[PDB]
RNA sequence: CGCGGGGUGGAGCAGCCUGGUAGCUCGUCGGGCUCAUAACCCGAAGGUCGUCGGUUCAAAUCCGGCCCCCGCAACCA
RNA sequence: UUGAGCCUUGAUGUGUAGGAUAGGUGGGAGGCUUUGAAGUGUGGACGCCAGUCUGCAUGGAGCCGACCUUGAAAUACCACCCUUUAAUGUUUGAUGUUCUAACGUUGACCCGUAAUCCGGGUUGCGGACAGUGUCUGGUGGGUAGUUUGACUGGGGCGGUC
RNA sequence: CCAUAGGUUAAUGAGGCGAACCGGGGGAACUGAAACAUCUAAGUACCCCGAGGAAAAGAAAUCAACCGAGAUUCCCCCAG
């Protein structure tokens, strides 16, 4: 589905309000891409679909730090 | 400006109106004075005088090239040629060779039926 | 353009260095090196102009030191310029003599200023280019 | 982008100062290529003690070990017979590791990563000149001809 | 509720930016022309520029206002 | 390539009176020079072509202040900077060209594998475009929710409120 | 090449059903406004997931008014 690997991100939903507050339903979608990781530990590339927030905290944390706890959360990468 | 020394003069001399273009040897134009800007409005541009007030009304449109030397090619069936090269020459140019670059096809394309 | 009596000077005086309150006062006596006693300069950077004469300052300088009581002028630009002394005098004289005007400009205020008065003031000794006290 | 190097580089930085890159320049290009490592503070103390002399300097020695293996290739004139037409036209001209693995029997252990041809994929019959960077610094020059087979 | 733009002899257009040195196109009249009309060339008569204040050694142009026509995007008593 | 801002040597705008390519007032009425002058030759640049300028350097230790008539004071030193130029550095932007390493591949080949999916691997071509997310203007009966008055010699039309 | 992907075998656990309550993900319209669009109806109906005998919350980056009070939950008042 439509979820970042690394954050968690999930389409929530809202609210198109028009100019005259017309309430009708609609859907945000949390920017995914799908994008390869080189891994310097295991030389490889580890491909995740991750937001782009989730490329941010991969650019603050440790790629392979990351990658421990979707380790720990059971993802299978 | 560029300042080139030898330039063409090329010289669009139909039955209507004339065109004097002086350009530089590759072809690039320079500047241009025709008959129909010189005034004469009508039958007035289709005459030799015309043309020659043509000329030396493009010859002071390049005087920020200093430009000594020019090549004149003649094109057109028009009075034109024959006043406007005199024009050229009394301007203070030293022309270097005239040839006539007329467009004659070598038998195709139909021309018009005109003029009953 | 510039020759041997502002070539020691322009290197010597920095406008692009703009001083603090204790510093540009006395950096700027080794520009008035000729056969006559040099004076002041003063152009302090103001906020008015001449878009319409609503923004205009004149008046006086009540000064005890002088040339004296000094007068200006105004410009339409935007740019005062006054003379309050000698710079022959002493070194720190300068100091309580620039801020006199600025006591004198304080109660000068123009009336259709939509904006601070002063930015920043920069100095001269007549001959030299500008020093940039505050 | 806050980074520190293991390479000199290409470009601006010289092995030891923490550059400011934009993110995808390190990211997708810098770090998977092993030329640099995050700045993080974990790393900067690795470097000034652990990478500043130790081994950084492996690298640019194992250059020069390959600076002469630069010049290994001693006759740098190889002829590759492919079969072609009458008076040039090439039936299929060599490729890159047509070429490298040509010079693997006639020469240097290069693969086709480390060969730059200047014009195409060399067409036609004639010795031509084909550069080679097995080097990060200076290239080669390597004279080859191809005749009909 | 705000961005800039156009208003010039009876009728239509430039020169606004880079300030002084109001020009043309037609229609009206006066000549020349022609067997006559048309066309054509020369000269002239008609406006001081929608209106109100500014400054300069000089403004019909620039500075704001004010009026009409806009071309739009804006607009929840 | 290149605006646009910005640092700074350097640069700009003669109606006329009448020597005066000078922005406004002055400060102050002399800078200046032998860590080698006025007058000049020119490469140019600029140009209402009116007129000023500077550089290899000739010449080579003197030029010149309000005086002259001026509505004005003289880049002879001048401050800050006005219209426009300047090159050095910066700041991004604008396109343009090229690259490859993101990303695309519903190209080829290998493997998982007995498999037209899929994944991985080589490789080719594209390539920072494409595409997707958030925000945003336009379009939008494709769809949806609804409105579309009352009196009235029945209602509509006409009229009226 | 290594190594991973994959394969095989074993061990352990899950799956499904069930009335209400509970937490979460989605989420109407008729209706009311004497029409109707904001707004109401209502985060209700319903769908889906998950769990327990209860669940949720829960030990202050909370309130208070410079006096103080001391996690959460529920009831009565404040107060229509």
């Amino acid at each position: 589905s439509r979820v970042c690997q690394v954050t968690g991100k999930r389409p929530v939903t809202g609210n198109n309000r028009s100019h005259a507050l017309n309430a009708t339903k609609r859907r945000f979608l949390p920017n995914l891409h799908s994008h390869r990781f080189w891994v310097e530990s295991e030389k490889r590339f580890v491909t995740l679909r991750v937001s782009a927030k989730g490329m941010r905290v991969i650019d603050k944390k440790g790629i392979d730090t990351v990658l421990a706890e979707l380790r720990a959360r059971g993802e299978k990468y | 400006r560029k300042q080139v020394s030898d330039g063409v003069a090329h010289i669009h001399a139909s039955f209507n109106n004339t065109i004097v273009t002086i350009t530089d040897r590759q072809g690039n134009a320079l500047g241009w004075a025709t008959a129909g800007g010189s005034g004469f409005r009508g039958s007035r541009k289709s005459t030799p005088f015309a043309a020659q007030v043509a000329a030396e009304r493009c010859a002071d449109a390049v005087k920020e090239y200093g430009i000594k030397n020019l090549e004149v090619m003649v094109k057109g069936p028009g009075p034109g040629r024959e006043s406007t090269i005199r024009a050229l020459n009394a301007a203070g140019f030293r022309i270097t060779n005239i040839t006539d670059v007329t467009p004659i096809p070598h038998n195709g394309c139909r021309p018009p039926k005109k003029r009953r | 353009k510039l020759t041997k009596r502002m070539r020691v000077i322009r290197e010597k005086v920095d406008a692009t260095k703009q001083y603090d309150i204790n510093e540009a006062i006395a950096l700027l006596k080794e520009l008035a090196t000729a056969k006559f006693v040099e004076s002041v300069d003063v152009a302090v950077n103001l906020g008015i102009d001449a878009r319409k004469s609503d923004q205009n300052v004149r008046g006086a300088t009540v000064l005890p030191h002088g040339t004296g009581q000094v007068r200006y002028r105004n410009d339409k630009n935007g740019i005062i310029h006054t003379t309050i002394g000698k710079v022959d005098f002493d070194a720190d004289k300068l100091k309580e003599n620039l801020e006199a005007l600025l006591v004198a400009l304080k109660k000068a205020k123009p009336t259709q200023a939509k904006g601070v008065y002063i930015k920043k003031v920069s100095i001269s000794t007549t001959m030299g280019a500008g020093v940039a006290v505050d | 982008m806050q980074v520190i190097l293991l390479d000199k580089v290409a470009n601006l930085g010289s092995l030891g100062d923490q550059v400011n890159v934009k993110a995808g320049y390190a990211r997708n290009f810098l770090v998977p290529q092993g030329k640099a490592v995050p700045a993080t503070k974990k790393n900067i103390e690795f470097f000034e003690a652990r990478r500043a002399e130790l081994e950084a300097k492996l690298a640019e020695v194992l250059a020069a070990a390959n600076a002469r293996a630069e010049k290994i290739n001693a006759l740098e004139t190889v002829t590759i017979a492919s079969k072609a037409g009458d008076e040039g036209k090439l039936f299929g001209s060599i490729g890159t590791r047509d070429i490298a693995d040509a010079v693997t029997a006639a020469g240097v252990e290069v693969a086709k990563s480390e060969v730059r041809l200047p014009n195409g994929v060399l067409r036609t019959t004639g010795e031509h000149e084909v550069s080679f960077q097995v080097h990060s610094e200076v290239f080669a020059k390597v004279i080859v001809n191809v005749v009909a087979e």
